[PDB]
This record gives structure tokens, sequence and C-alpha cells, in this order.
């Protein structure tokens, strides 16, 4: 039964890392470019609002 | 699902009858239904409408009064008393069955009737019969007295398909959307007081008699009806 | 300003809603209850026993009816030991019935651990629980008989004795009375140290073949609503 | 050899964490101090939904963002038309504990399960005219706390028995199991790919699966109780999970850290459902203080409160245009904000 | 009969004055507390609703007996003003006893005897209930809209709703009024509520604390109502009595009239103990309005 899970942790642990100032990069790109698309981070105007 | 009608026959003026249609499959209590009258040299015309729960009867203007119609969910059959017989109701009457809710596909199955023999909104069809040779597109259009787009969004046009001998099936409904069980080659398109069906790679067994409805008020008022043939 | 398909859609929706109603006639009628035990305690038996006489499925659901008054009886089984997540889903119970088997001492101890769980639960603080003290002709045996002193797993049994309570009507002998009801003091004890509203436990000593369990419950179920009542309608 | 394998096994997971600790240069919090605050976020309860009869457990919203399935304690599946109000379906169940349910994203079938083990998925399209059981499956040996389609064929599910299951539809066997982890699964997120899904449990551990290959590629462990939501980043490179405690927490897929946790000291329940905005700068969490906290997801500021319950709000889903988010608390009502 | 008062118009308007500044707030709250728990789905909330609605016609209608009172006993407003606003005047205390009644057999059955006698017991039931007894209220009670409600005499003051000596039918009208729209309900709200105590004493599950509060709070309703509604009515039946035993003599109403209009604007304190004592007590209504 560890056999299992030592495999599954050594599997786990060779595995591709990129920093996080790059993950973070990417999602406030991703936030930014994105940015009037969701009504509710922009409230839209009554006329296109369907509720 | 099956939806068989009866109580046809020969039938003295003035008289009174009773048009049974049994329902055998489906969910009748969850469905509501309709009654369609197609002369034998005309088209079709919308007779009565039942509600599920039998909340909402509706009549058409041109005979209202003169019919009664009722619905036995535990028997799963719906009666139309029909009362002083005239020579203009000598017409073939079609059962339909007609579910409504966000989605729905309302006037899916229709029955294969029976014939009874005595002794507004309006839409035309530009052409009554269009020459065609299988393979070829064709386009049938018609137009209403009305727009038919609604303020919610979608335009309530229905075409009915009635091959030679059988009863009418669904092809498109609201315009745009695809009928269950009916070849992806049709198309529906148009907009305010002009609506359009297209045929792609015409084949085999679709030839007939194409009518084109509404379902913004009733009456439910139905098209002229463009012939196909080969 | 609807068409007429939103009209038959707002139909459809009433007569919806009709059926939704008639259906919430009957579930504030009927009486919900959660059947909790140990394997070793006696719940099939009360179960089959409720069933006569009114595969890895996790839910049963079990109706009877007594005095023409419903009971919901569900038995929670193929779930894991840790039942801290799912026994959310009893916050609207009526009653939880505990069955515990008094005659096993060994396994006794971390029954009343368990039942600990249920009454010191951050979302049964309103649940009351209806103690099932089960397997007692095993019991009577089991103390009659030598050999299996209860000093042996709880100390406090030499220091321990019988109140001036209600000993049962028929011929009793005392020491079998004094442990039956000792074992009912850790259970109240319990059950007592931290009390909300609404939780107040319902001990029956019980055996699986009884009859009258049904009348139990349907005694203590008539005590909770009559709390809940005093509770909503504006007495309390 | 228990004891050798124990300590490689602790070697091996000091050097993730070493590895963890290498790949983190810098905190979100300081790359994300030089953009402006979104402001404050007055959402208003545009409509409610007051038909049911119990708690209502769970939500999902369609693909085409106008209908969503509810399910509640009585033994009902609800599907409300959002823009109307009306119902358009009221599928009883079989048992009436039920803990998620979801909405196939073509709309022909809807999913429901909990506490009788049974995944059941109905056939809202059926020619026949009536809302019928299109299968029942039964290979699972615990309560069911959330499910997700992946197609009208496969769907994912995760129960109480620590496991996960891929299905076939059709078949109605287990095509995949997934036995990695050592706690009561409660929730399930598809990235938008529906190649890698991420599943909380309750050992404070949240893992990403793949679909396709069965095995675990990352676990994250950050939190210190219960799991009970989880929910994809829009991007799929990011993933959010709230927690027993007051804590939502956000992990990254490409380098497998704690980005920046949301968590305030006037908040103590426990959080029962996350979900994102179309962006992914909104987080919107359900708590049991019977209200909602929407969180700038870049930022851990808490922008706004919807604050529109009486009970504790179990379930919490956000429109694939995000249009507007829907909550349903243990009462009856369900309440759509924008 | 020659009678006059120098306390019918100082105590009855003041009084009148604080029962509607303590009472429209209050019952407004009683209200909106009572269509919540209707909206929770629960019996009493529908006779809750139906008692705030008649208390709030009371209050509707006093305003214009304050002018009355503040006069020297003297309408000056036509006789279809005082054919409506003491007509209501009148029987509202009558209804609001009504539903106590109902209330209390309400909190018997869901107390005393629980898991039976549900369908009596649904939002429906309770409708129809309390449109039975709008019915039977008004209609008993709409005997003296049928006479003269306008009587002007002799010692400078014109009345509404009360004739110095009497008359025979509003004789028998103050009879019924008496022993069956007064003791009647009263009588069956005490034993609702001696059966509500027996039913609390007979629980185990039940803290002493508990009880003493369901006691006080049973006694408390009992008594207020008792003591509303005795001294006018004990009056009504003296009146009563006396004039069918000799309408001839008059002496009796010439010494009585300031106690019994001290009596009648007593009755008014009902109007404001109902929401006190049925939402303001509580601690679940007394949040839920706060919270709203």
């Amino acid at each position: 039964q560890a056999r299992k899970l030592v495999e599954q942790l050594k599997m786990e642990a060779n595995i591709d890392r990129i920093k996080v100032s790059k993950a973070a990069a990417d999602l406030m790109a991703y936030c930014e470019a994105h940015a009037k698309e969701d009504p509710l981070l922009t409230p839209v105007p009554a006329s296109e609002n369907p509720f | 699902v099956q939806l068989v009608e009866s109580g046809g026959g020969l039938v003295q003026p003035g008289g009174s009858r009773k048009l049974s249609c049994s329902a055998s499959g489906f969910a009748f209590s969850s469905f509501g239904m309709h009654w369609v009258r197609q002369a034998p040299e005309k088209g079709l015309e919308w007779v009565a409408y039942i509600s599920s729960g039998s909340g909402t009867i509706y009549y058409a203007d041109t005979v209202k009064g003169r019919f009664t119609i009722s619905r036995d969910d535990p028997k799963n059959t719906l009666f139309l008393q029909m009362t002083s017989l005239r020579s203009e109701d000598t017409a073939m009457y079609y059962c339909v069955r007609s579910i409504y809710y966000y989605g729905s596909s309302p006037f899916d199955f229709w029955g294969q009737g029976t014939t009874l023999t005595v002794s507004d909104i309006v839409m035309t069809q530009a052409t009554s019969s269009v020459p065609v040779t299988p393979g070829e597109s064709v386009s049938i259009s018609c137009r209403s007295s009305k727009s038919l787009l609604h303020s919610n969004g979608n335009t309530y046009l229905y075409w009915f398909l009635q091959r030679p001998g059988q009863s009418p099936q669904l092809l498109i409904y609201r315009m745009s959307n695809l009928a269950s069980g009916v070849p992806d080659r049709f198309s529906g398109s148009g907009s305010g007081t002009a609506f359009t069906l297209t045929i792609s790679r015409l084949e085999a067994e679709d030839v007939g008699v194409y009518y084109c409805m509404q379902h913004l008020e009733y009456p439910l008022t139905f098209g002229a009806g463009t012939k196909l043939e080969l | 300003t609807l068409s007429a398909e939103d009209k038959a859609a707002v139909e459809r929706s009433k007569m919806i809603e009709k059926q939704l109603q008639k259906d919430k006639q009957v579930y504030r009628r009927t009486l919900r209850l959660l059947l909790l035990g140990a394997d070793n305690s006696g719940k099939s038996t009360i179960v089959k026993q409720m069933r006569i006489y009114h595969k890895t499925s996790g839910i049963f659901e079990t109706k009877f009816q007594v005095d023409k008054v419903n009971f919901h009886m569900f038995d929670v089984g193929a779930q894991r030991d840790e039942r801290r997540k799912w026994i959310q889903c009893f916050n609207d119970v009526t009653a939880i019935i505990f069955v515990v088997d008094s005659s096993d001492y060994n396994r006794l101890q971390e029954a009343l651990n368990d039942f600990k769980s249920i009454w010191n639960n951050r979302w049964l603080r309103t649940i009351s629980v209806i103690l099932f003290l089960n397997k007692q002709d095993l019991l009577a045996e089991k103390v009659l008989a030598g050999k299996s002193k209860i000093e042996d797993y709880f100390p406090e049994f030499a220091r321990y004795t019988t109140p001036e309570d209600a000993t049962p009507e028929p011929g009793e002998d005392p020491r079998v009375t004094r442990a039956k009801y000792f074992i009912r003091k850790e259970f109240v004890d319990i059950s007592t140290a931290s009390g909300d509203g609404r939780h107040i436990c319902y001990p029956h000593f019980t055996c699986s073949v009884d009859t009258e369990n049904a009348r139990r419950i349907f005694n203590d179920c008539k005590d909770i609503i009559l709390q809940m009542n005093l509770r909503e309608y504006n007495l309390v | 050899e228990l004891d050798q394998l124990r300590q490689e096994a602790e070697q091996l997971k000091n050097q993730i964490r070493d590895a963890r600790k290498a790949c983190a240069d810098a905190t979100l919090s300081q790359i994300t101090n030089n953009i402006d605050p979104v402001g404050r976020i007055q959402m208003r309860t545009r409509r409610t939904l007051r038909g049911h009869l119990a708690k209502i457990y769970a939500m999902h919203w369609g693909t085409d963002s106008r209908l969503l399935v509810s399910a509640s304690q009585d033994g009902k599946l609800i599907i409300w038309d959002s823009y109307t109000t009306n119902k358009v379906h009221a599928i009883p169940l079989r048992s009436s504990w039920v803990m998620t349910c979801a909405y196939a994203p073509s709309g022909n079938y809807v999913a429901c399960g909990g506490l009788d083990n049974i995944c059941s998925i109905y056939n809202l399209k059926t020619r026949e005219g009536n809302v019928r059981v299109s299968r029942e499956l039964a290979g699972h040996t615990g309560y069911l706390s959330c499910c997700r389609f992946l197609d009208d064929n496969q769907i994912v599910t995760s129960s109480g028995d620590t496991t996960c299951a891929l299905w076939d539809i059709e078949t109605g066997q287990q095509t995949t199991t997934f036995t990695g982890h050592t706690g009561d699964v409660m929730s399930l997120s598809l990235a938008p790919d529906t190649r890698l899904f991420v599943s909380g449990a309750c050992d404070a551990s949240a893992k990403l699966w793949d679909v396709r290959e069965g095995m675990c590629r990352q676990t994250f462990t950050g939190h210190e109780s219960d799991i009970n939501a989880i929910c994809f980043f829009p991007n799929g490179n990011a993933f959010a999970t709230g927690s027993d405690d007051a804590t939502c927490r956000l992990f990254d897929l490409r380098a497998d850290q704690e980005l920046m946790t949301y968590s305030h000291d006037n908040i103590i329940c426990g959080i029962t459902s996350v979900s994102f905005s179309k962006s992914g700068r909104l987080l919107l969490a359900g708590y049991d203080d019977f209200n909602c906290n929407v969180w700038d997801a870049l930022k851990a500021d808490r922008a706004g409160v919807l604050a529109g319950h009486d009970n504790r709000v179990s379930c919490l889903g956000v429109t694939d245009d995000g249009m507007a988010v829907a909550t349903g608390s243990w009462d009856s009502f369900l309440k759509i904000w924008n | 009969c020659h009678v006059d008062s120098r306390v019918d118009h100082l105590f009855p308007p003041s009084l009148y004055i604080f029962v509607i500044g303590v009472g429209l707030p209050t019952n407004c709250l009683a209200l909106w507390a009572a269509y919540r728990q209707v909206q929770q789905r629960n019996e009493l909330g529908v006779y809750l609703m139906n008692l705030s609605i008649a208390d709030l016609l009371y209050i509707c209608t006093l305003p214009l007996w304050v002018d009355y009172f503040l006069h020297h006993d003297n309408w000056i407003h036509g006789p279809g003003s005082c054919k409506l606003f003491g007509f209501i005047f009148y029987t509202n205390i009558y209804i609001s006893i009504a539903f106590l009644c109902c209330i209390s057999v309400d909190r018997y059955l869901a107390v005393a005897h629980p898991l039976r006698f549900a369908r009596l017991r649904r939002v429906k039931t309770a409708v129809a209930v309390s449109s039975v007894v709008w019915a039977t209220e008004l209609g008993a009670n709409s005997a003296p809209l049928f006479h003269d409600e306008l009587f002007r005499d002799r010692y400078n003051h014109t009345f509404c709703f009360e004739k110095f000596p009497m008359e025979g039918w509003v004789a028998w009208m103050n009879l019924y009024r008496v022993f069956v729209g007064f003791l009647f309900p009263w009588a069956l709200m005490l034993l609702s509520y001696r059966g509500i105590l027996r039913a609390v004493r007979g629980s185990v599950s039940t803290e002493r604390q508990e009880k003493a509060k369901i006691k006080r709070l049973a006694l408390s309703l009992i008594a207020i109502v008792l003591v509303c509604f005795a001294p006018y009515h004990v009056l009504l039946l003296s009146r009563s009595a006396i004039y069918l035993g000799r309408p001839w003599d008059c002496g009796f109403e010439e010494r009585v009239f300031s106690a019994y209009h001290s009596s009648l604007a007593f009755t008014s304190l009902n109007c404001v103990a109902d929401p006190i004592l049925y939402c303001l007590v509580n601690e679940g209504a007394r949040s839920d309005v706060a919270k709203a």
C-alpha cells in the first residue's frame, strides 16, 4: 500500500514548475484582458441586462 | 407515441357528433392538444386548443360557440362535441400534440385524422407550386401581415410538411430551430413579415405541401400551402 | 405583454406549483427520524420488527405509522466511519434514535463517545436524541450470571448506588437494575453536560423483540413536537 | 521495509516542499499592488426563486445561462427559467437526500445524487414527453458530493468513499477510478478544456487528476481543515478552494503553490461554495454566516457582501456569460444577483 | 335621561390619543410579524394578521371618536359617519376577542394534542375559520346598523350608539354581547390555556423556568383580556338588566354614565395590549422585526 503512495509522490515531484511571478503575471494579464466582458466587475447598462 | 382519432363518417346537416382521440405512450396530462381541420381542396385551419390542466380552452373565431371540447386524463382521451354541423365543416380533422416551456417544440405529433363529410394575422405564400429537380436546393417563402418578432426575442412561426396521404410533420419551430427526427438539410430564416425555408440537396420522400403558421396570439391561422413535386 | 408561449409556460409553472404545495402539505405533516447505531447494537432487528408489524445502497427509508401518524425512519448504510459530514443533512429531522448495546461492555465506552459526537455536534444542537438501551435480556442474563463485572471497565460502578427511582414493576434483581441504571447515568450525564434549545435526550430501556418501541418513539416525538410548537407558536 | 519506505517518502515530500519554496520568488500581492482596486460592488437580488419545500443543497447553471437546476432535500429537482422565474420541470427523486446536481452542457440531461450512493441521470428531451431516469449509476460506496458532466455520455462524480469515478453513461460502468484521497471528497470542478479536474476532500488537500489517464498529477495541501468547495479559474491554470475555516485559498497548477489566501478576522464560519467571475477578478464565496462575500481575486480585499439569505448559503454558481450569480441557502429560496 | 359627567371629556380623549400613539407602530410591527409567520406556513400567523387588522381599523376609527369625546359628547358628523365609525368601534372589540379565542384554540391543538388534528392547523383552514368568524361577528353585530344611530336629546349633547334611556333591542343586543360575545370566548380561552398549562407541566423535557414563563404569559393574557373587557361588560349587564327590569326608572343611568364611558374608554387598551403580548414579548418576533 505504501508503494503506491511513494510512486505517486515520485511522479508528482518530477514536474516542471514555473516561477510564482510568471503565474501571477499570467493571471493578472488574463484578468486585465477580459475586463469588459463580465457585468459583475463592470456594471452593464440596464438595457443589456436581462435581470 | 401513438395518437389515433375516431368518430368520422357521413353526418346529416344540423346534427351532432363526438370526435374522440386516444393517446398511448406519452403523458397526456402534461401536454396540451389542438385540433386542425383540412378541407379536401384547401389547407389547414386551427379549430380548438386545450391546455394542460384544462385551465385554458381556446376556440377558432370563425366557429366560436358551436364546438364543445374536453379531455379525460385518466382515460387519456380527448373529446370534441361537434354541434350544429354545417357544410363548411366538411374536412378531415387532425389531432395535434404540443407542450409549452422554454426550449419546447410544440406541434410535434399529428394523428392520422378522421374524415368528416356532411351533405387576426394572415400569412400568404407567394408560390403555390414550384417545379423542382432532386438534388437542387429549393426556397419556400411566406409573408405575414404582422411582425412575428415578439419583445422576448424569438419569432413564433412554425413550418409543417404534409406528404401525400400522410399526417403533417413538424420541420422548423421558431424560424430557426430544427425539429426532432428530421434531416439536417432543412433550414429556416427571415425577419419581420418575411420568412423563408431552404431545403439544400433535395432528396426523395420530401415532396408534399408546406405550411407556415403563427403563434403570437390565437387564433393560429395557417398559410395557403406551397406544393412541391418532382 | 406575454405571448402565447409565455402564458402557457406560466400556466405550466402554476401547475407545477400545485403539485409542489400538495407535496409540501405531506412533507410538513410527515415526521422524519434518523436511526444511528453500531453494528453490534441491535438495529436491523428493530427495523424488521417495525416493518413486519407497522448491494451498496446508502439510505434506507422505512414508512411506519402509529395512531394514524406517519414516521419516516432513515437508516444510513454503506457509508464510511466518518459521519461528521453527511450528518449536516439532518438538521430538520425530528429526532435521532441512538441504539446502544448494553450487553457488550467492551464496546460500550466508545459508544458513549459516539453519543458525544451526536450530542456535541455544531449542527445537531437543536436535534433531540431518543436513546434505546437495547439488548437487555442479554444484559439481564449477563449480569445475573457471574463473570462479567462492570467494574472491570468502569471504576465508578463500585461507588455508585441505585437512586429512589422507578424500579420495573415485574421481578427484577436489584443488582441488575442497579447496573441498568448506571449505564443510563453516563448517557444522561453526557446529555446534560451541554444542553441547547430543544436538545433533550429521551432514554428508553428496550429490547430488540419488544413490540412497544413504536409507542416509545411516538411518545418522544410527541414531546419534541410539543417543544417545537411551544417555540414556533409564541409561548416561550 | 516499511520504515525505509516511509523515510524515503518523507524525503520525497521534503524535496517537493523545497522545490515549491525555491519556485516562490515573489508574492502575488506584491505584483498586484500596482493595479487599482475594483471598488465596491453592490449586487442586488434581481430575482428570487420560492418554489422549493426544504433546504436547497446544490444548483448548476446551464450553458445557455438561462436555466438553472436546483436540488432540495424534499426529493425535488426543479429547473428554473431565470429570466421569467417560471418552472420548466419538477423532477421527483427516488431518494429525498440529495447533495449535488449537475446540468449537462448540451442541456439534454440533468444529474442528481446524494446519500443514496447512486448518481441518477434524468433525460429532459425525451420524445415520450416526461422526464424519466435515463440511468442510475450505483458503483459508489459513499454519499455523492459533486457530479459534473463532461459530455452527454461521460460523467465525473465524487463520493464519500475517498474516491472519484469517471463513468460512461451508456455502458453504466466506471470507466476510470481515482483513489488518491484519504478523506471524503466534497467538491469537484472541471477544467474548461475538460481534460483535468480538481477534487477537494476532507483531508485538507485538493488533487488535480487527469481524465484520460487516470492518475494524479498535483496534490495541494495548504488548509488546516476540511475543503467544501473548489472551482477552476477561467484560465484553467489556477483554482480556488473554500474550507471549513474562514479561508479561501487560490492555487496555481503551473507553479504548484499557494498564490494567496482570503481571510478576515471578523469571519469565523466555513465556506460552502466558491465560484469565479467570467474575468476571474471576482471570487464569490458562500459562508455559514448566512451571507456571501465577494473578494478581489488578485488583491485579497473583500469587495462586497451579498447578505440576502436567512440561512447558510449552500450552493453558488456563476453563468457562463457572467451575467448573474445564483445563490441558494438552506431556506427554500434561491436568489439571483447581478 | 338627564346624564352629564365632568370626566367624559378628559380621560377618554387623552387615553384614546395615547392608544393611537402607542398602537399604530406596534400594530404595524405585529402585522409585519404575522405576515412573516404566514410566509413560513404557520396557521397562527393568519389569526395574528386578522387581529392586527381589527386593531388597525380600531385605531383608524378611534381619532374620530377622539373629537367626539373632546367635545362634550357630540358627534357633529352626520348619520352615516356615526353608523359606520361606531359600528366598527363597537364590533372590533368582539372581533379581537374572537380572534384571541381562535389563537388559543390553535395553540391548544398545537401543544396539548400534537401529531393530530393536522388538517385543522393548515393555512387554508385558518383562512376559512377567519372568514367564518368575521362573517359571524359582523352579521351578529349588524343589528344596530338597521335602526337609528343618531339621537339628540334635551341636554345639549348628541350621541352615537347610546340612548339614555335605552331601547329594548339594544338591551337584548347588549345582553347577547355580554353573555355570548365576551364571556363565551373568554371561557374558551381560559379552558384552552388551562389545557396548555396541563400539557406543559406534563412534559419532562421542559425546564422549570420555561414552564414558569409559559404560566406567566397565559395568566397575563387571560388577566389582560378580563381587565380590559370586564368593567364595561359588567356595567352593560347591570344597565341592561336594570332596563329590562324597569325601563321606567332612569336614576341608575345618570349615576352610572361616567363610569360607563370610563369603562368604554378603558376597553381600548386591548388594541395595544394584543400587539405587545402577541408580537413584542417573545424574543423571536422582536428579532424578526428588528432585522427588517
